[PDB]
RNA sequence: CCGGUCGGAUUUCCAACGGGGCCUUUCCUUCUGGCUAACCUUGAGUCCUUGUGGCUCUUGGCGAACCAGGACUUUUACUUUGA
């Protein structure tokens, strides 16, 4: 209840969200089987510019299909519980480097480990369970370049309000910039 | 005209091209929730399908294909995917 | 734009750009992954089943909501053909127009058809040879027109 | 263009045409330059005033000329709701 | 820039719905289709009379820009504007041209018909060209009244009309010519209508 | 076939900047196709420009000013040394005071007098001015 | 910029233009020896406010410069500088 949660990370502020974890778990007996058997692996926090802050759960991979049989209504619950904050599910992969001409040989890497194919999945997670419909990337004149990420447009009134949060997290752990649009 | 938002298009005009010449491609084609008088039971059905589909109980014929879309047959009901 | 033609059309199926499965799917992919290998007992290609699993069972890609492709789920549960499948079909159009000539001799011109579909095999033969999955010894031929499958 | 000391010397520094910047030259015999009218609050013309459009030689023998106008002009407030971007 | 004084009055439209001058012919060229509302069942297209407006105080934004009123050209071959032409010129102080145009006569100053305005205005560019293209040697801005059937090179600001009816010919100089008065104080008030009957300016024949 | 991307990349501006237009449509992309572009970029002699994805090999719409009156490509692309820079440069360009033609160099793809204080040489792509 | 002057200093700051360095999920891949400086280990000499202070003395952990054995590691084309 404690140490289960989590994987060699003694830290009270994701205790408590474990504690959290098991207060809304005892009082759904119809959930608290399919609520038992994961995990995560860490946390970080990061402030957002609606003068408050967001959290970003870090889950061991193959668990990810596990998550999202239930990522709706636990989200809110976290949030009603704790307050001023925004819950991010992430997964946490892996990006092993590029060989370099002169380099000893190890074994070759596949591709899902390449830096560019990270970041376009740690979009699509952050962005669930609305489906992304296109991307623009954008040239300037003035040698900067940002993207565009064209969302679907169905349950997104769960998530509108989240938007500005978003370009805080992608911007901390990459140092790029995005402008979420929504056509109709 | 020399000036012209290429990235923007209207999607009056877009209904118009071929499918490869639009901006990004893909099918104009989609799925059907098709019922049976007798068995009452749904079958998902391609809408342009080649083959000429039956039901799994009620062996009885559903759609003949020819052409470039495929013809229902008559006394049954469809419903879009 | 047609080798051996002068045409030039274009015509294929465009693939939908999500690479996710429908939300209008209700199924699992053990629950489907089985169909495919109960229809090769039936001793089909990988072509005559998923035209069968889209328009029956509503699978619009193999490739998407099971993790592989169809000739790779066959090769690892043994189901897979020996001769690659495309290069089987040339071969059975090929004796086609040989048994008719058997019965014809004044045609000149479906004799100058034929060595356009030969020619097309040794292109074929050519590149599974190079690839390796045919060995470096398979040829083809008239008398092995009438040996391999025949 | 001007020397090592600082003064220019040229001749004389030619006009660019609007639509599409290219240079009007001293033999390009249907470059038009057109003038429009100021208004007054009341309703009337400063005889004075204008708004000044360059338009090439080229871009009016191909027909191009009047679209490039009402673009042209539709940025400056002239018009509203005659020109569209997204055709 | 233009205050709610220069906004079409609901009681000027009356007169062109009635004086059927939003009827389109039944092709368009490539380069007039921004100026088309919607088809007809019929075959006819039918034009959006709140552009042939807007494109309408333009005109007359130009006409009033100049110093010298005499130095505007207004043509036609046509015979249902060579009356509508005159009555523009008249209490205007254009020189009108009706009939026939004599070649050669923006260029080549020893003919007794020599010219070197400022504006041309012409009715239909098609039957008409041979005042398009003089135009085009020596630096001569042009407006037209164009159809849907109208060769527009050469040709700026481009009123948009029916050039088959006998009233839609001669309405539109009427507007014009209305319009050119205000601009340049010769009258009082934008809200009070012309005095003139817009009759005036057709064209009849025994 | 189609056997250069880049080649009829600048085929397809120029061939639609003589007629004064204002934006064109390129197809397909490519990482030497941009970085071509981003040394027509800081220089002025182009605007700004989008890169399309639809998961094959994207489309770009650039917004092209006034500026341009050629650019280009050289097929086979030879090998430039150190000292046969400037026989390159006294051929293809107008005037001694501008123009420029960029390289593929072991460290990146420049210009050439951006290679020139780097002091480095490589293979030659095109020109612009 | 500053000259400050019985053209050269620049107290001193600015724009560019090229170069290092670390940190970001991330570059030589290591090993055994000496070996030299360097942090430190049982701990003071050394001399400065008195020191397991370093400097450096003593045992002892090491990275750290150099020689020597290695130890293993896809292969070219082109280009830069040298003999």
């Amino acid at each position: 209840p404690q140490a289960k949660i989590l994987s060699q990370a003694p830290t009270e502020l994701e205790l408590q969200v474990a504690q959290a974890f098991v207060e809304l778990e005892n009082s759904s007996p119809e959930l608290k089987a399919e609520l038992r058997p994961l995990q995560f692996k860490s946390i970080r926090e990061i402030d957002v510019a609606g003068g408050k802050k967001a959290l970003a759960i870090f889950v061991p991979v193959p668990s990810l299909a596990g998550f999202h049989k239930v990522q709706t209504k636990l989200t809110r619950e976290l949030e009603k519980k704790f307050q001023d904050r925004h819950v991010i599910f992430l997964a946490e992969r892996r990006i092993l480097p590029k060989p370099s001409r002169t380099s000893r040989q190890v074994q070759k890497r596949p591709r899902s480990r390449t830096l560019t194919a990270v970041h376009d999945k740690i979009l699509e997670d952050l962005v669930f369970p609305t489906e992304i419909v296109g991307k623009r990337v954008r040239y300037l004149v003035g040698g900067n370049k940002i993207q565009k990420v064209l969302l679907d447009s169905k349950d997104v009134q769960q998530i509108d309000y989240k938007l500005e949060s978003f370009q805080a997290v992608y911007n901390k752990l990459t140092g790029k910039q995005i402008v979420f649009e929504i056509p109709s | 005209v020399l000036v012209q938002d290429l990235l923007h298009p209207t999607a009056a005009s877009e209904a118009r091209k071929h499918k490869l010449k639009t901006l990004v491609q893909g099918p104009r084609s989609y799925f059907l929730d098709v019922k049976c008088p007798g068995c009452l039971n749904i079958t998902t059905v391609f809408s342009h399908a080649q083959t000429a589909v039956t039901c799994e109980s009620c062996s009885t014929i559903l759609c003949t294909p020819t052409g470039g879309k495929a013809k229902l047959s008559e006394g049954t009901s469809f419903r879009r995917k | 734009g047609r080798m051996h033609s002068a045409g030039k059309g274009i015509s294929s199926s465009a693939i939908p750009y999500s690479r996710n499965a429908p939300a209008w799917f209700k199924l699992s992919s053990e629950s489907v992954i089985e169909q495919i290998v109960k229809y090769a007992r039936k001793g089909l290609t990988p072509s005559q089943i998923g035209v069968l699993l889209r328009d029956a069972h509503g699978v619009t890609q193999a490739r998407v909501i099971t993790g592989n492709k169809i000739m790779r789920i066959l090769k690892s549960n043994g189901l897979a053909p020996e001769i690659p499948e495309d290069l089987y079909y040339l071969i059975k159009k090929a004796v086609s127009v040989r048994k008719h000539l058997e019965r014809n001799r004044k045609d000149k011109d479906a004799k100058f058809r034929l060595i356009l579909i030969e020619s097309r095999i040794h292109r074929l033969a050519r590149y599974y040879r190079t690839v390796a999955v045919l060995p470096p010894n398979w040829k083809y031929e008239s008398a092995t027109a009438s040996a391999l499958v025949n | 263009m001007e020397n090592d000391k600082g003064q220019l010397v040229e001749l004389y520094v030619p006009r660019k045409c609007s639509a599409t910047n290219r240079i009007i030259k001293a033999d390009d015999h249907a470059s038009v330059q057109i003038n429009v009218a100021k208004v007054d609050e009341e309703g009337r013309a400063i005889p004075g005033e204008y708004v000044t459009y360059a338009l090439s030689g080229y871009v009016r023998s191909r027909g191009e000329s009047d679209d490039s106008l009402n673009r042209l002009a539709q940025n400056d407030g002239l018009l509203k709701n005659v020109w569209s971007y997204s055709r | 820039s233009l205050p709610a004084t220069f906004d079409l009055t609901p009681e000027d439209a009356q007169l062109l719905l009635a004086a059927n001058t939003h009827l389109g012919a039944r092709n368009v060229q490539v380069h007039q289709e921004p100026y088309v509302f919607n088809a007809r069942p019929d075959g006819v297209h039918v034009i959006n009379v709140g552009k042939t407006w807007e494109k309408l105080v333009l005109a007359a934004r130009i006409i009033a820009a100049i110093p010298n009123p005499e130095d505007v050209v207004a043509i036609s071959s046509r015979t249902f504007g060579q009356r509508a032409v005159l009555k523009f010129a008249a209490h205007t102080g254009a020189t009108p041209i009706a009939g026939r145009f004599t070649p050669g006569s923006f260029t080549n100053y020893i003919t007794r018909s020599f010219k070197e305005p400022r504006l041309v205005i012409v009715t239909d560019p098609r039957s008409d060209a041979q005042a398009i293209k003089e135009a085009s040697y020596v630096n001569i801005p042009v407006i037209a009244l164009t159809d849907l059937d109208s060769p527009s090179e050469f040709v700026d600001v481009a009123i948009p009309c029916n050039n088959r009816g006998k009233h839609s010919i001669g309405l539109i100089w009427y507007l014009l010519a209305r319009e050119v008065l205000r601009l340049r104080g010769a009258l009082v008030d934008r809200t009070q209508p012309w005095s003139i009957m817009p009759d005036l300016y057709f064209y009849r024949f025994p | 076939t189609r056997s250069s991307v880049l080649a009829d990349a600048l085929n397809a501006i120029n061939n639609a900047e003589k007629t004064g237009k204002r934006q064109v449509l390129i197809r397909p992309s490519s990482k030497v196709i941009i970085k071509f572009l981003q040394v027509m970029q800081k220089h002025g002699y182009i605007g700004e420009f989008e890169y399309i994805d639809d998961h094959r090999s994207g489309k770009i719409v650039v917004q092209l000013n006034g500026r341009l009156n050629k650019c280009g490509v050289i097929s086979p692309r030879f090998n430039v040394k150190i000292g046969d820079i400037e026989k390159w440069t006294a051929n293809l360009l107008p005037a001694r005071q501008f123009g420029y033609v960029i390289l593929t160099t072991s460290a990146g793809i420049m210009d050439h007098e951006e290679a020139r204080r780097k002091h480095v040489s490589g293979k030659i792509l095109g020109f612009v001015y």
